């Protein structure tokens, strides 16, 4: 067991299941879950109201400094109502550990735009926005960008398939370039690859 | 001091006096805050714990030393942030109990 | 008739439409229009050209990946000109150019030209051979051009009878010789009548008559929406754009409707006046 | 079912919206036809623009109405600036076919579109 | 902050933006994905599949490939229930067609019974 | 090939004329080695 | 390549709108649509000046999700490719910042230095840039005998040619003019606005992934990374240059501490096997076969990690199905978390300072795209 | 060792060429349909078929980890040749 | 561990500031720039004469995509669809019929020359090696059209050359 | 380099670097290629009789992620880390 396979500590592991039953029991508003994986990176999931509460919190209090932002993104899970997790990663410049907060949304109703006390977020927000559709309510520019301007679709989600539904090509009929509805030239083919047989006793979900 | 590594902010001549209103007005500004929930009790804690540490010490390189935050400015514009916090955690209500809960079926992961 | 002729779903990039078509000429102006709105149609273009691959060059990525092909031709041999019509679904005859040169008269290229593909094209068995005329092309005078072009319409006519003989009139666009002579004056002023036609509905009634079966044989003439004097279009050109031998001859010389032949209405497209694609090509002005 | 929706109330202020947007709409048409130096008359383009807005009138759901003027609101502002160039503009025409009818019996001829 | 909210249905086909021709002329389907007959194993199964119906695929005439007009054509949403599933597929507006999941069913099989005296239920071989 | 240049200038080749007689005097294409001088020509050897 | 739209009081401004996405391709799509060992090309080329570090932090977040150590040997490999990762980015970023500034032939010098450096990598794996040559599980297929004493040579021809740089430039009285009086970066702007390594390095704080959290066995060389005082871009110079004299004694060091272990892990369910069992095994040749169709299953569950890519924190985080395919992944970016506070870096200076902003945070406008 | 159909052109070692109706024909015009003038059949009769006095023989390929992984096959059909699926060379038994 | 720098000060002593009073007014550094040059002007360049000298190489570039076969025998490769199944841009497309014979074989086999990124993964992936990444890099291909090889292309290339195939993979066939 | 002397003090007056010494133009350690063939070595597997794969099975090591406060007098107050020790000048020529 000891070849060959990673190692760990459970001092960090307890150091961080203490501070995430702290952050718990002093912001009982909004905290749901505050779970520690194996390899010990937390993570704290949060209703979407507590956004800017909870993010001030964690900016300051000289317990929890994290003033390093990170990643924003709202994964895309169906079989939900509330479909999108906004995911906030937080860094530590005093304390070298990483928080990852992950709050739930929906489609239509807008978590409350972190970039008034986060100045990273402006252009994760904007990114978001393009990507997904998540808006975002008090906020100064909300614009298109990582896309083209006139294609809409929002295209990361998992209704957009993988090709896009327009294709440009030049013409010299109207000496320009259009677009089409999209002409490929080869399949993209489908490997069923998800084997059965339960590669994780661990894991396993009860049935019905 | 003499032009401290940070850039954008420039060596203080009483950092002594300074830290201790700022921390005086931590505590009145947490007496604002109601009493039954515990984070009166940990900040109560933390910043009486920070107080005796600033109090027992009229050094300077030692004082950085021993209270952690170096080197000592970041101290005052963190407890600057503190008292934000602190102001803006008179509303709010952090403390109080929950709001409606997700239908359950959702932080679960592997679908 | 074998298979990947047939056409397959929807239309446009390398959808398997129906003709393969032969084209002569196609580096000049109707033909390069042609090639393009086959390529939107998705049908595979064979086009031998005589010239510099430059040409070519510019007019190639019209197509879808290796759908039209480029080869050789000449205004002699028999062997290349049956090479390049040995399969051929359709085959279209566009040539000729408006001065005389040294090899070439305007006699022979409308005369002996159609002659050897129409000889190689019947031995061939190819269908829906479409040959271009300029309109009112006669036996009358005033032009080589036009009596050599209705000599070649009698050789077309007689030698495969089931050739649709095709005929816009004088044809403006973005790259007309007329109104770019209009705009290289200087001056006369004389009068004649007459009726312009845009160029995409040219080309877009040949794709039609050419991809719909059943209207073979008839001669067809396209007619411009218009019909008023040369002189009023000149000053109506000068207004548009802001300031104040043989080609005038030839515009100068007829301008007539024919009862006898069929039109744009049995074709069903939508004809573009003459003063909407105005507007839109009097470009190139002083600001 | 707590629903928080972005702007209406009822459909008052979504009518309110959207008229303000038109007008927006048409004294943004103009301006852009003479910039880009385009070539379609300002009937045809207005037109196609009050045709786009009465193909969706069909929405009666306020949030969706909502995300609809903030929508055009975006676009109205990248084509009041010079960001969008002449190929969007023209792609919002349709001026290359794209000439598929709705008969049956076209459908039928090239087939296996039901 | 305890605002307007309607209790209503939804209407997302105007908003993601696949065109009305996908939208109405395509057919949704939502199964339990079989077991692959050869292998005998479930963990492929407890899993609902939303899928599109399949449509023309030519012959690409350089190469003999299968080129298609259909960007919808490798869709593939594996879900969980079958709730979810046409929740879902009436949010996004296009139709949808249900089949059943099957188990398989309990059997009552034993070796001593593979081992009768006289009942006609008998291995014959070993 | 010579020893006293560096490494990048040992083994240089010299192309005759019309090998397959496309005027290879001048417009000299690559690929005009036959494979084994392929090998050596571009140093993955020591050995001719 | 990008798109700016600058609003200018006279050879000045007032604010600039960068304009990105020009380089948009879909990558964490197409990673969405693969498995991971077809779809780690993306991660190699989002970036692409740095090349294997960007393997190195996509192979150590699929080994720690998989809580599987690979062996030391391909551990010290790794940390000396690094390095020569490490070394090649901040010398490209260095001459393509003096291209841009002016300053013709530097650039030339560095990258005759920089193509012996293809051709070790050409060497080692065959590709002149792209090498994937990290799996998942240790690096695969080792060096050939004969490339140590080759890396001996280049170090030490390159600590000449490096010294001679820096007799070059570096008091050079003119460029010192021309970039020292731009860039400065407060701490609470070095936090708020979220950047990363070099930026960190050069303002202020002391910060290094690579010493705070030993991703890898640098806790076992003794290095010692250079910081910035007044928060600057001609002390970020120095900074970079001082950190690839530091790559130098990495490489020293790792070249007299190399171990003889082993290329791979020893765990056939993740690695492929080598070619002899694979001719004559059972068990190898159909780990071969379906390690080669499907991909091997990976638990589910959400990590993240970030290594110390030249620009930065080069992060990716990592949301895996129980699959053979990545649900999600996505990369924090140094290139992208630079851009982001480019009016408050460039609120008081002209349009050739701003080219020399664009110029001291280093650039490729791939990675800035995610 | 091609077949020329009444086409005209180079036949291949897949039963692929063309018919007289075919446009395809007309677009190899001008540039030469390249074939592999070596097939893959009479490779076959070309190797001798070996004769080993054993029962249950080996095929590897000709080099160790260079080639085919190794395969055992047997030889109990008296009259018909032992034939490695992966190679395509024959064995015989000498009692 | 850190080492930072910019940490000076202009020395107020005489013969610093009137050095860099010298500095200021006289141009020294720049003609010291001016020598540094001039000295690697005297130098020899390092240039290669292209089309007569090679540039060097390794012997495991990733090049051709050509084929290998048996020794005197048949095509090596078996259908298997290994390098389809991992090729990351899928430019392989393998259609397989056995023949008359009984042995397992294919009818086409094509590769895209857009869409191969070259990695090497379809020749790590291949067990019977058929399939081989090749030595030379020279396609400058004027159309489009001929950019798309089909298998009897592969096996003409390889059979312009094995003997480069072989002496590479004879020499490499130890570390992979 | 290949060049006369007084060509070659002009390089090292107008460069003190002693540039006929490396000049980065490789000679003679260039490596010597079509090298003897490796033989790789097998590390700690492949070891017969005791490498049941039950111990080492590092993918089903993954735990569930442990649960703390839900939707369903204390000595406390401790930071997630102990607090970083700040470092040192390091020896190798600092500034100053
Ligand atoms: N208003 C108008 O212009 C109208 C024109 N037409 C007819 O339409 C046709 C096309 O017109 P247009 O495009 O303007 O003129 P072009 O001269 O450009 O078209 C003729 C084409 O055939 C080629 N060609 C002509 N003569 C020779 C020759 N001797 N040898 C080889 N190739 C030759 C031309 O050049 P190249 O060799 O370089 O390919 C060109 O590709 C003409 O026949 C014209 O009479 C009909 C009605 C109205
Ligand atoms: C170049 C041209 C410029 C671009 C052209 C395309 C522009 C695209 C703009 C898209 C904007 C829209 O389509 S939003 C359409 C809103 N439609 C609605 O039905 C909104 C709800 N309103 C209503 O139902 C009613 O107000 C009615 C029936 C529309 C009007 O009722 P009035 O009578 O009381
Ligand atoms: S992996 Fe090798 S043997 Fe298998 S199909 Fe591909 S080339 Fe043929
Ligand atoms: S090297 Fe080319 S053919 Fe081989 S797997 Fe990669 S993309 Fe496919
Ligand atoms: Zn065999």
């Amino acid at each position: 067991t000891r070849p060959t396979v990673r190692p760990r500590n459970d001092v960090a592991h307890k150091q961080l299941s203490a501070f995430g039953e702290y952050v718990a029991e002093i912001l009982p508003k909004y905290v749901q879950q505050v779970q520690v994986s194996c390899f010990s990176e937390l993570e704290i999931c949060i209703h979407p109201d507590g956004v800017i509460p909870v993010l001030t919190f964690l900016r300051d209090h000289s317990n929890a400094q994290f003033k390093s932002l990170a990643d924003l993104t709202a994964v895309d899970i169906p079989t939900r109502q509330n479909r999108f997790e906004i995911v906030y990663n937080l860094l530590s410049l005093r304390f070298n550990s990483r928080i990852r907060v992950k709050t739930y949304t929906d489609e239509l109703t807008p978590v409350e735009s972190s970039v008034s006390v986060y100045k990273a977020a402006n252009w994760y927000e904007r990114e978001i926005w393009d990507m997904f559709g998540v808006f975002f309510a008090n906020h100064p520019d909300l614009r298109r960008i990582l896309t083209d301007y006139g294609f809409e679709g929002h295209p990361f989600r998992k209704d957009f398939p993988l090709s896009g539904y327009v294709e440009l090509r030049y013409d010299d009929e109207v000496k320009r370039v259009v677009a089409e509805p999209v002409e490929l030239a080869q399949e993209f083919r489908k490997f069923d690859l998800n084997s059965p047989w339960e590669a994780f006793p661990a894991y396993r979900q009860p049935p019905e | 001091k003499k032009t401290t590594g940070l850039v954008g902010l420039a060596v203080c001549e009483t950092p002594h006096e300074r830290l201790k209103i700022l921390y005086t007005k931590i505590l009145d500004v947490l007496g604002h805050i109601p009493k039954n929930a515990a984070y009166r009790k940990y900040t109560e804690q933390i910043t009486n714990e920070k107080l005796s540490i600033v109090k027992a010490e009229p050094d300077v390189k030692k004082l950085e030393e021993q209270l952690q935050g170096g080197q000592i400015e970041e101290v005052i514009l963190q407890a600057e942030n503190e008292l934000s916090l602190a102001r803006k955690m008179i509303q709010w209500k952090p403390w109080e109990p929950l709001v409606e809960e997700p239908p359950a079926s959702q932080w679960k992961w592997p679908i | 008739l074998h298979h990947a002729v047939i056409p397959h779903g929807k239309g446009g990039r390398s959808s398997v439409s129906g003709i393969v078509a032969t084209v002569f000429g196609a580096t000049g102006f109707l033909g390069r229009y042609l090639v393009n709105h086959l390529g939107r149609m998705g049908s595979q273009v064979i086009v031998p050209y005589r010239c510099e691959p430059y040409d070519t060059m510019h007019l190639r990525p019209m197509g879808d990946l290796g759908q039209i092909i480029f080869m050789d031709w000449n205004g002699r041999d028999k062997d290349s000109i049956r090479r390049a019509v040995e399969h051929s679904n359709v085959v279209i005859n566009l040539v000729g150019r408006e001065w005389e040169t040294k090899n070439f008269d305007f006699e022979d290229v409308f005369v002996k030209i159609p002659q050897a593909i129409a000889q190689v094209s019947k031995e061939a068995g190819v269908e829906k051979f479409i040959h271009i005329s300029h309109l009112n092309a006669d036996i009358k005078s005033s032009s080589k051009y036009l009596r050599n072009k209705a000599v070649g319409e009698k050789e077309v006519r007689e030698t495969f009878p089931e050739a649709t003989i095709i005929k816009p009139a004088d044809i403006f666009g973005r790259e007309d010789r007329f109104l770019n002579y209009f705009a290289n004056i200087r001056s006369l002023g004389k009068k004649t009548v007459k009726q312009p036609v845009y160029i995409v509905d040219v080309t877009k009634g040949i794709i039609n008559a050419i991809k719909d079966p059943d209207a073979r044989g008839k001669t067809f003439a396209f007619v411009g929406p218009n019909r008023y004097l040369l002189f009023d279009l000149v000053q109506y050109v000068f207004a548009v754009a802001h300031r104040p031998r043989d080609k005038v001859e030839r515009i100068h010389t007829t301008d007539r409707t024919l009862p006898h032949l069929p039109g744009l209405e049995d074709l069903g497209v939508q004809a573009t006046p003459l003063e909407l694609k105005a507007i839109e090509v009097l470009r190139r002005h002083r600001t | 079912t707590s629903v928080k929706p972005i702007f209406s109330r009822d459909m008052n202020e979504a009518k309110r919206r959207v008229r303000e947007l038109y007008r927006a709409w048409y004294r943004e048409v103009p301006n852009t036809v003479h910039l880009f130096q385009l070539d379609i008359s300002v009937k045809q383009g207005r037109d196609k623009v009050r045709e786009m807005f009465k193909k969706n009138a069909h929405v009666t759901d306020p949030r969706v109405v909502d995300l609809l003027v903030i929508k055009g609101k975006m676009e109205l502002e990248e084509t009041i600036n010079v960001w969008k160039q002449r190929t969007h503009v023209m792609r919002f025409f349709h001026e290359t076919e794209a000439p598929r009818p709705k008969d049956f019996l076209s459908k039928f001829y090239v087939g296996h579109d039901p | 902050t305890q605002l307007i909210t309607v209790d209503e249905k939804l209407d997302i086909t105007t908003l993601t933006g696949v065109p009305e021709e996908h939208i109405k002329t395509r057919k949704a389907r939502i199964f339990v994905p079989a077991r692959n007959n050869m292998q005998s194993g479930v963990n492929n199964t407890k899993k609902w599949k939303m899928e599109f119906d399949t449509r023309e695929r030519w012959e690409n005439p350089l190469m003999g490939w299968a080129s298609t007009a259909d960007p919808l054509s490798n869709l593939v949403l594996t879900f969980s229930t079958k709730e979810d599933a046409i929740a879902f597929a009436e949010k996004n507006g296009w139709s949808y067609d249900v089949e059943e999941r099957k188990v398989p069913k309990p059997k009552s099989k034993s070796y001593g019974a593979n081992f009768s005296w006289n009942k006609r239920t008998r291995v014959s071989t070993k | 090939e010579d020893n006293k240049q560096f490494f990048g200038r040992h083994r240089w080749v010299i192309y005759t004329t019309e090998m397959n007689g496309k005027n290879t005097f001048w417009d000299v294409d690559g690929s005009m080695v036959p494979p084994e001088w392929h090998r050596w020509l571009h140093c993955m050897t020591d050995d001719p | 390549v990008l798109r700016l739209v600058m609003e200018l009081s006279g050879e000045m401004v007032r604010k600039c709108d960068p304009h990105i996405g020009l380089l948009h391709r879909g990558t964490e799509k197409l990673i969405e649509y693969k498995t991971y060992l077809q779809a780690l090309p993306y991660f190699d080329r989002l970036d692409y000046v740095s090349m294997m570090c960007n393997e190195q932090a996509y192979s150590l977040a699929v080994e720690k999700l998989l809580n599987i150590q690979p062996p030391p040997r391909a551990q010290w490999i790794r940390v000396l490719f690094g390095e020569i990762t490490r070394l090649l980015n901040h010398i490209m970023a260095v001459t393509t910042h003096a291209l841009d500034i002016g300053a013709m032939t530097p650039f030339f010098w560095m990258f005759e230095e920089r193509e012996k450096m293809f051709e070790f990598y050409e060497r080692v794996s065959g590709a002149r840039m792209h090498a994937a040559y990290v799996r998942p599980g240790g690096v695969h297929q080792d060096l050939p005998l004969g490339l140590m004493d080759d890396i001996y040579e280049f170090s030490k021809n390159f600590s000449l040619r490096i010294d001679e740089l820096e007799e070059m430039l570096t008091n050079n009285r003119i460029w010192r003019n021309r970039t020292v009086d731009i860039g400065v970066v407060t701490a609470e702007d070095a936090l708020n606005y979220g950047f990363s390594g070099v930026m960190l390095r050069g303002s202020g704080i002391q910060w290094d992934l690579r010493k705070t959290q030993p991703y890898d066995v640098y806790d076992q060389v003794e290095f010692d990374v250079p910081i910035g005082s007044r928060g600057d871009c001609y002390d970020r110079y120095l900074c970079r240059v001082e950190e690839m004299r530091q790559s130098i004694r990495i490489i020293s060091q790792c070249l007299n501490k190399m171990p003889p272990g082993e290329i791979k892990v020893d765990d056939a369910k993740v690695s492929p096997p080598k070619r002899a069992e694979m001719k004559t095994s059972m068990e190898s040749l159909i780990h071969h076969f379906k390690l080669y169709t499907e991909g091997y299953q990976v638990p589910p569950g959400a990590t993240y990690t970030a290594i110390e890519a030249p620009k930065g924190e080069f992060g990716v985080y990592l949301v895996s199905d129980g699959s053979s395919r990545p649900y999600r992944c996505k990369i924090k970016a140094p290139g992208f978390a630079h851009l982001a506070g480019l009016d408050k870096m460039s609120k008081g200076h002209m349009l050739a300072d701003v080219v020399a902003i664009i110029g001291t945070q280093d650039i490729v406008f791939g990675e800035v795209d995610r | 060792g091609v077949r020329t159909s009444p086409t005209g052109e180079k036949v291949t070692h897949t039963g692929q060429v063309y018919d007289d109706e075919d446009y395809r024909r007309v677009r190899f015009v001008g540039r030469q349909k390249e074939v592999n003038e070596n097939f893959a059949i009479d490779l076959i009769a070309e190797q001798p078929v070996s004769q080993v006095g054993s029962r249950v023989i080996s095929c590897d390929g000709g080099g160790g980890a260079l080639g085919h992984p190794r395969v055992y096959i047997n030889l109990d059909k008296e009259t018909k040749t032992g034939t490695c699926g992966y190679c395509g060379l024959q064995f015989r038994q000498q009692h | 561990t850190y080492k930072y720098v910019n940490l000076r000060e202009p020395s107020m002593d005489m013969k610093s500031v009137t050095d860099r009073a010298a500095q200021t007014l006289l141009w020294t550094e720049l003609i010291r720039g001016l020598g540094m040059t001039l000295s690697y002007l005297f130098r020899e360049p390092a240039t290669i004469n292209y089309p007569f000298e090679k540039g060097p190489l390794s012997p495991r570039f990733r090049g051709e995509h050509a084929l290998r076969r048996y020794p005197s025998g048949e095509e090596r490769c078996i259908a298997c669809k290994l390098c389809e199944a991992v090729c990351p841009a899928q430019a392989i497309t393998i259609e397989a019929e056995p023949r008359a014979d009984g042995s397992r074989r294919t009818t086409r086999y094509d590769i895209d020359m857009t869409k191969c990124i070259y990695c090497g993964f379809c020749q790590e992936a291949c067990p019977v090696d058929a399939i081989v990444e090749g030595p030379n890099f020279e396609f400058s291909t004027e159309t489009h059209e001929e950019l798309l090889y089909n298998k009897e292309k592969l096996l003409n290339n390889g059979d312009k050359w094995e003997a480069e195939i072989a002496a590479n993979i004879q020499a490499d066939y130890l570390y992979r | 380099a290949s060049a006369t002397r007084l060509i070659q003090g002009l390089r090292n007056w107008a460069s003190g670097r002693d540039l006929q010494a490396k000049l980065q133009l490789r000679y003679q350690e260039i490596s010597k290629r079509t090298q003897p063939p490796p033989k790789l070595p097998v590390g700690p597997s492949h070891r017969l009789s005791n490498n049941y794969y039950c111990a080492r099975d590092g993918r089903r090591e993954a735990m569930p992620p442990s649960i703390v406060m839900s939707s369903q007098s204390e000595k406390k107050a401790v930071s997630p880390a102990p607090p970083i020790k700040r470092w040192e000048l390091s020896q190798d020529e600092p500034y100053l």
